[PDB]
């Protein structure tokens, strides 16, 4: 069926159909264009007119231009032929490698898996990162979200999660680039070619790429997150196998929605966001889940606007997650990396009957002495170190050593910390902090625990500071 | 003929509602009866909302509007070097016509994933605190943010002046062509800015794109994109260019006016819903290309002005999340003597040491944490401190004094390393903090006049040699004891 | 040719024309009014109807009342025979001295001088005031701004600057009263008649006055700044002689613009302001500038709403200035006059290459110790000055003496104080602060530095307290 454009206001395009009107969420093809332009039906305005959002720039559009209804929502290539390839919002290759050869496609809009399809199975997975493994562990097929304001390390953290977790995985991974830096797209692509996770000559590629960065218009950014997870939905359901999904950044999904909300004819909500903020996230996130058919382990980098965690975008995102990793600017400013807040990160599988009573008690013990140190920090700010009791400066020295032992060099951050990165086993992580809490290393210097691997490296560094 | 021409229905506040123009494209340039240009931004079923590129007293009801059949473009090439132009690329310096042999569209989209490569070339500013602690690379986006009169423009200016050393040389991939985009400033300030660049002999490689305060909002809105396309020419022809948007704060103000008077609903701080996409699509166009595309680059230095340090405001929070790093400036530090007023703790650069010469990496590598250890103990101290924590305070205070720097004297990288060396190796730890600034002046001029062979070897070798490390140590220790007396 | 009123609300009046529509900015004459009522065309609404803004009260207007196009924008008297006269928005004399018979007329709207017309000359203007000359000195032919909230001393400062500079400036001066006190205009007029800078008997008059005060509707207040501006423009170009332009207060321009914007059917900007705030100010401010042809040394008083310097009105003004003088309420309440904030007043000529290496260093020394003193303020209020170290106590005593030595008795404030007005040369201002910074008057009491002229009077005041 053929329709005509009647209005163009930014990303919002109104199209008139004289006969059969296309249902909401359909993909419309604009005619007389050099590159393929898709308009997604958002509203039925009435009087045989629909309101759409453009998936690319609306420059060069004329009132009365032919627009064809494809009959179905935006459909993308799915299957093992997405591995090693970079796709965009509408399923076009952007790696210059040619057409995605496949006779299997899927709509990027779908119903969220039902309540009966949910799995209560919780199993701890080792990540190699001490702070995460110890305090807020991730679960197999769990929903992980990495919070943080600008420049605290969301990208660096998610980058090393792909560097560590994908190794301990025989299945496929999906990385959705949502409204972030095209530069980092080039960074991740060539790093994975180097690491061999993407192979440009054979079929051993294990990571599928979907990209729609911040040079793309709002419409593209609003739906490129759904394009990413639809590829993940195929590997989970139609195979029944374990899948890994990484998103940087899922805040951009919400941002893009607010960018068009005014022009769609909505009254603005609190803090300038769209009224639909919660349900938009709902019908999106509820698709990102482990089912009885298969398992998705999801990691989502989440921007915190002006590092305010009360902001509606990040604040509504907490309820969707099983494990939360909250990054802090004050902890980043000290030089502690990762800048994970030990007193603001949860895990749910943090239970004596899950991770063990030994694991749980060390985690709470580390948290207790750091919380008590915070109240002691309020004293030494005004009166100084000389005022503290012998019991007090014993806990301070231990707390300061624990702060540094939570930090480790990453294997994707060679240029920042100077020395190479290393992976720390879980059993060595529990033992390490356990030893410091007992006071076994009250004789060792403070900087011996800074940016090291296991506790054995801290002992070796203590000798190296002398001569 | 209502398909190619239109008739003005209403005209007010730089906005013309036009009946007709049935074949006009979105974002197409149209001409008015009086010769004035306008851009079609609103395409409604009964009218076309046209933003006016000038005064609207020359536009009346019933005036005829004509199609040109093209989007906006600007002149491009090395013929623009030394010239002061407006938003459309028309010369306003009165020095004649721009003899440009090429044109380029202003709304061209950024290079994708493929045509890019990792940032690997240093973009030297000449400012110790920048080149050491917030290093910029060619193809990077680095924000200059702070309140009024904190020194924002001056960072950009000193960076431009510093390039003379590279542009007077023979090495061509070492070169950098500058583009200063002035948005919403006054003409006397702009002329005083050009006078400053002319005296430093910096104009001959600098393009000045100026849409000032008296210019219409669409002129102010378009100016950044015009200068970007001028930079993109160098980027796409195996050359390296540096653009400076001064500032994107006043551009957003101009765009808000347009959007509000086109009757598009206001959001946070009255700004339109697409104000983030305004700056994102601009700064994404800064890139470092791979060798198949020329190996050229475009480095962007956007400027943002905050209000009373409110970094939480709508506009500043957008640009911080866009860029690869920020340089934070504060009035408190400015009046404390810390000039440039760079807050080291708040300032970062995501590219990092990969944007530094092998020499600067050796000295600045330790500085970051060493100053972080200092700031921790700074708001932690007269209850008397122990020998260890008093040492950390001493070191930090002395390194801070070295990060001080005057204006219009951008330093070469070998001269920077030498003065950082003396502080970072503790050779100034037991020196009175008031005379560190005095020390640096006399110490550097002695190394300049009597030790050219040392600096020359650090410059050419690109690192601190074992022999150079020994020689630097020989000079600083003997100079120390003479100065101390 | 003839028009008809179809809509009236406040200053916004709509007129419909049958044939021949008046271009935007055209002055229209309302018929049937006892006094002249000028409507300025702002918008073409369509259907042969224009949206206009009045320059006087719109009470007593009827739908169907006739309006005539003048053919041009608002035109006012310009030239040497405006000196010593007072006029309103539309250039009508308001001094009861008869018609202003000038040979030339000029429209209040004009395009700002092009980039090629700009001059780069930066030369110090010694005001005789300590805070100004030392820290943020004004420039000849430069743009000066005086920021401040309600009652901190914007008007008192601009009046002292008239007294210090206008006498030693052999040229013409223009004062524009914008949305301020009418009795202040009465005081200025009769004082100038008393002194002799304005003469009713002779043509020796050196100052031209333009007034549209806070008793006028928004239309008058929004445009009155241009009327005084156009007078100043003529003297710059078609003579070459140097001009001084004093405006009190320029905020009223932008405020009146906010009042009419609510009625023009605009969608409001932030803080309820007009969406065209920056561009309205831009096209207005860029006309106040020095060219290659002539020089304008402009001083503008700038009101600050609710003391908020981040308010869109004062915040946008900063970029149109070459030297800023920000006044503080807290500094005013301490008894410091002028209440100049030493750490928020700036100048483009504060540079060792321009003012000298000794001038600059002392200025930055004064500022360093005041910022050091401001940092301790919290601990001083909690514990006390006696709990400070010997290093800190020394800076505190010196900084407190520097604070007071920054204050100065003004000649205009000869009644408010009862003291003598003081005019201090630059060299003696630099020397004064330099000595306190080096520690030469550490033994002397604080109150000796409070409200004095040169450094010598601080010593002579201390002798009486001995
Ligand atoms: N490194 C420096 N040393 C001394 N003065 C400086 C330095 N950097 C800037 N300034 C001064 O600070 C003032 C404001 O600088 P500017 O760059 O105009 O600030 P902004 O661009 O933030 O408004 C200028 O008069 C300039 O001379
Ligand atoms: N693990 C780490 N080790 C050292 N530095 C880090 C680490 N993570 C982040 N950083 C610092 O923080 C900067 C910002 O990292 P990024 O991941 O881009 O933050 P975000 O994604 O939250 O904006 C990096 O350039 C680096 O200097
Ligand atoms: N330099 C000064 N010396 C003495 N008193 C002053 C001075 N400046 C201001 N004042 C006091 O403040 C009052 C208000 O000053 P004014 O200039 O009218 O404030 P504004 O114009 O900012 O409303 C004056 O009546 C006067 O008593
Ligand atoms: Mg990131
Ligand atoms: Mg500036
Ligand atoms: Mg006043």
């Amino acid at each position: 069926t053929t329709g005509r454009i009647v209005a163009v206001i930014g990303a919002v395009v109104d199209v008139q159909f004289d006969e059969g009107l296309p249902p909401i969420l359909n993909a419309l093809e604009v005619q007389g264009r050099e590159t393929r332009l898709v308009l997604e039906v958002a509203q039925h305005l009435g009087e045989s007119t629909v309101r759409t959002i453009a998936m690319d720039g609306t420059e060069g559009l004329v009132r009365g231009q032919k627009v064809l209804d494809s009959g179905a929502p935006i459909r993308i290539p799915v299957g093992p032929e997405t591995l090693g390839r970079i796709m965009n919002v509408i399923g076009e290759p952007i790696d210059e490698r040619g057409p995605i050869k496949t006779k299997q496609f899927a709509a990027i809009h779908a119903e969220a898996p039902e309540f009966v399809e949910m799995s209560v199975e919780q199993e701890i997975l080792v990540t190699g990162i001490k702070v995460v493994d110890l305090l807020a562990p991730y679960a197999k097929g769990g929903k992980i979200g990495l919070f943080g304001g600008a420049g605290v390390g969301k990208t660096v953290l998610i980058m090393e999660l792909i560097n560590n977790v994908a190794k301990a995985h025989g299945g496929y991974s999906v990385f959705a680039g949502v409204g972030e830096r095209t530069r980092e797209g080039n960074d991740l692509y060539h790093e994975m070619i180097e690491s061999g996770v993407i192979n440009l000559k054979d079929a051993t590629s294990k990571v599928a790429l979907v990209y729609g960065q911040m040079n793309e218009p709002p419409g593209a950014r609003a739906r490129v997150a759904l394009t990413g997870l639809t590829v993940a939905e195929y590997f989970r359901d139609q195979e029944g196998q374990d899948v890994l999904l990484f998103i940087d950044n899922i805040f951009r999904f919400t941002q893009a929605g607010s960018e068009v909300s005014a022009l769609l004819g909505r009254i603005p909500s609190a803090v300038g966001y769209q009224p639909t903020l919660a349900t938009d996230m709902g019908t999106m996130q509820e698709r990102i889940t482990t089912t009885k058919k298969g398992s998705i382990t999801s990691v989502q980098a989440i921007y915190v606007p002006a590092d305010d965690l009360t902001d509606p975008a990040p604040a509504t995102t907490f309820a969707h997650l099983d494990a939360t990793t909250v990054l802090s600017r004050a902890i980043a400013e000290l030089g502690i990396y990762p800048a994970v807040d030990p007193l603001d990160s949860t895990s749910r599988i943090m239970d004596p009957n899950i991770v063990g009573s030994e694991h749980y008690d060390v985690a709470r013990g580390v948290q207790k002495i750091l919380q008590d140190y915070k109240s002691l920090q309020d004293i030494i700010a005004i009166l100084g170190m000389d005022e503290l009791s012998e019991e007090d400066k014993l806990t301070v020295s231990r707390a300061r050593k624990i702060q540094r032992f939570l930090s480790q060099p990453f294997q994707v951050a060679e240029v920042f910390t100077g020395h190479l990165g290393k992976l720390v086993p879980l059993k060595e992580t529990i033992k390490g902090f356990q030893q410091i809490l007992a006071g076994e290393y009250d004789h060792l210097p403070e900087q011996a625990f800074y940016m090291v691997g296991p506790i054995e490296e801290a002992v070796a560094k203590a000798d190296k500071l002398a001569e | 003929d209502l398909e190619e021409t239109g008739r003005v229905l209403s005209i007010g506040d730089g906005i013309a509602r036009v009946h007709g123009l049935r074949n006009v494209q979105a974002e197409e340039m149209v001409e008015f009866s009086s010769g004035l240009k306008g851009m079609s931004l609103n395409l409604e079923p009964d009218n076309v909302g046209v933003v006016v590129f000038g005064n609207d007293k020359l536009i009346k009801e019933g005036d005829i509007v004509k199609r040109t059949g093209a989007i906006v473009d600007v002149p491009v090439g090395e013929e623009l070097l030394g010239r002061v132009v407006d938003a459309l690329g028309n010369a306003i310096d009165g020095k004649g016509p721009i003899g440009s042999k090429a044109r380029r569209r202003v709304g061209l989209k950024a290079p994708g994933i493929i045509p890019r490569i990792s940032v690997r070339e240093p973009m030297q500013t000449g400012i110790k605190a920048v080149d050491s602690l917030v290093p910029i690379g060619r193809g990077q986006r680095e924000l200059i943010i702070g309140d009024r009169q904190t020194g924002k423009t001056s960072i950009a200016i000193d960076t431009i002046i510093n390039q003379k050393r590279f542009n007077d040389g023979t090495d061509e991939k070492k070169k950098l062509y500058c583009i200063y985009v002035a948005i919403g400033q006054k003409r006397s300030t702009v002329a005083q800015l050009v006078k400053r660049l002319t005296d430093a002999d910096a104009m001959k490689y600098t393009i000045v794109v100026s849409a000032t305060a008296s210019d219409a909002a669409p002129l102010q809105y378009l100016a950044p994109y015009s200068g970007c396309s001028m930079g993109e020419y160098f980027r796409d022809n195996g050359k390296h260019a540096l653009i400076i948007y001064d500032d994107l704060s006043k551009q957003a103000v101009a765009y808000r006016q347009m959007s509000l008077l086109l009757r598009r609903p206001p959001g946070r701080e009255a700004y339109p819903g697409d104000v983030f996409y305004l700056h994102s699509r601009l700064l994404e166009r800064a890139a470092k290309m791979n060798d198949a595309f020329g190996g050229g680059s475009l480095t962007a230095l956007p400027v943002i002005e905050t209000q009373a340090g409110d970094v939480s405001a709508y506009i500043p929070t957008n640009v911080i999340s866009i860029t690869d790093g920020q340089i934070f400036l504060e009035t408190e530090l400015f009046y404390k003597g810390i000039r440039p007023a760079i807050n080291v703790g708040l300032s970062v650069s995501r590219v990092g040491s990969a944007a530094q010469t092998r020499a600067m990496k050796q000295v600045a590598g330790t500085m970051k944490l060493e100053l972080a250890q200092y700031r921790e103990v700074a708001a932690f101290a007269g209850s008397d401190l122990d020998a260890a924590t008093q040492q950390l305070l001493s070191r930090g205070v002395r390194l801070t004094e070295l990060l001080k720097q005057g204006q219009y004297s951008p330093m070469a990288i070998e001269e920077q390393v030498a003065v950082i060396y003396a502080g970072v190796r503790g050779y100034l730890d037991k020196l009175e903090p008031s005379k560190i600034t005095k020390f640096e002046n006399a110490f550097l001029s002695h190394v300049i006049s009597q030790h050219q062979a040392l600096l020359g070897k650090i410059r050419t070798d690109g690192k601190i040699s074992e022999e150079s490390d020994a020689k630097l140590k020989e000079i600083v220790t003997n100079f120390l004891a003479g100065f101390e007396a």
